[PDB]
């Protein structure tokens, strides 16, 4: 896929 | 907060040859935060439809942008880059010198 | 040689001027291959490298926009900051591989208002928090086993895509273009002259460019400009030394670059 799933800081 | 003032370089894509089409570049780097205003000047007047790169940054987190436009250098025509940033009290003008 | 895939994400709040802007740019080495900008007037015409062949992928960038906005709201609270100020969250993540395409290491780190905030350690299992605010993020990410998700991405998806991109883009991404070099001479007075050593047209950006005097490095007396993009994928750099008139042949220029078959040694003329 494009890019990584991010997580909230 | 931490602020970093832009470094500015003004230069051509290809070696300058009077009467030969080229690209005029203004590279702004090392700055924080990211808001910045960059004009390319021909004989002191703003060039229209100047393009820029997509905002990115170095591994030290400082931002960089390339502003660029087609130009045909001549003996007489003066080119420059004008930069404003929160760190600058007044716009900084850097003249195009074909040997830097 | 070695290669990297890296995303550079910037989220910037702008109170009174709408929701925070999110921009994500992906690179292989010094070549941009993708951009997503939440401000894009035309989200369908956003640029791609020519060697790229997706809804689910656009979807990840759209979700990441919302996640970075969540992060900026939380960070404002962690630092007791007013609603009035603009703030910046930056992230860098991706993988480095060797010539065999094997993982060298992974990266996933963040900065807030230009200061390092939190980073995934090289083990891809533990976090380094810069301050008591980032310790809140660390505890949350430990509770949610976030590092395990990031490790799976960095060792799996990231390495797999970088390998595919390098193969599909081998004629450019795996081609090192050597610098075109020359030395210029500019008198500054009767007593002194500038020697400037030029490197033009090289890719990737990594280069070493030095002056020596009688074979000794002139680190302190060399003016070295930042490597700068030409706009045709290539980079430029110069290094200058001020030399006494008549002593020019004691100075040499030393050029190291992946595209050179052998390092260069350049003198004036």
């Amino acid at each position: 896929a494009f890019a990584k799933k991010k997580y909230c800081l | 907060m931490i602020q970093r003032t832009p470094k500015i370089q003004v230069y051509s894509r290809h070696p300058a040859e009077n009467g030969k089409s080229n690209f005029l570049n203004c590279y702004v780097s090392g700055f924080h935060p990211s808001d910045i205003e960059v004009d390319l000047l021909k004989n002191g007047e703003r060039i229209e439809k100047v393009e820029h790169s997509d905002l990115s940054f170095s591994k030290d987190w400082s931002f960089y942008l390339l502003y660029y436009t087609e130009f045909t250098p001549t003996e007489k025509d003066e080119y420059a880059c004008r930069v404003n940033h929160v760190t600058l009290s007044q716009p900084k003008i850097v003249k195009w010198d074909r040997d830097m | 040689g070695s290669h990297s895939m890296r995303y550079f994400d910037t989220a910037m709040s702008r109170p009174g001027r709408g929701e925070p802007r999110f921009i994500s740019v992906g690179y292989v080495d010094d070549t941009q291959f993708v951009r997503f900008d939440s401000d894009a007037a035309s989200p369908r015409e956003e640029p791609r490298a020519p060697w790229i062949e997706w809804d689910r992928n656009t979807q990840i960038f759209k979700t990441n926009t919302q996640t970075d906005r969540c992060s900026l709201r939380n960070l404002r609270g962690y630092y007791n900051q007013s609603e009035a100020g603009s703030h910046t969250l930056q992230s860098m993540y991706g993988c480095d591989v060797g010539p065999d395409g094997r993982l060298l290491r992974g990266h996933n780190q963040y900065a807030y208002d230009g200061k390092d905030y939190i980073a995934l350690n090289e083990d891809l299992r533990s976090w380094t928090a810069a301050d008591t605010a980032a310790q809140i993020t660390q505890r949350k990410w430990e509770a949610a086993r976030v590092a395990e998700q990031d490790r799976a991405y960095l060792e799996g998806t990231c390495v797999e895509w970088l390998r595919r991109y390098l193969e599909n883009g081998k004629d450019t991404l795996e081609r090192a273009d050597p610098p075109k070099t020359h030395v210029t001479h500019h008198p500054i007075s009767d007593h002194e002259a500038t020697l400037r050593c030029w490197a033009l047209g090289f890719y990737p950006a990594e280069i070493t460019l030095t002056w020596q005097r009688d074979g000794e490095d002139q680190t302190q007396d060399t003016e070295l400009v930042e490597t700068r993009p030409a706009g045709d994928r290539t980079f430029q750099k110069w290094a200058a030394v001020v030399v006494p008139s008549g002593e020019e042949q004691r100075y040499t220029c030393h050029v190291q670059h992946e595209g050179l078959p052998k390092p260069l040694t350049l003198r004036w003329e």
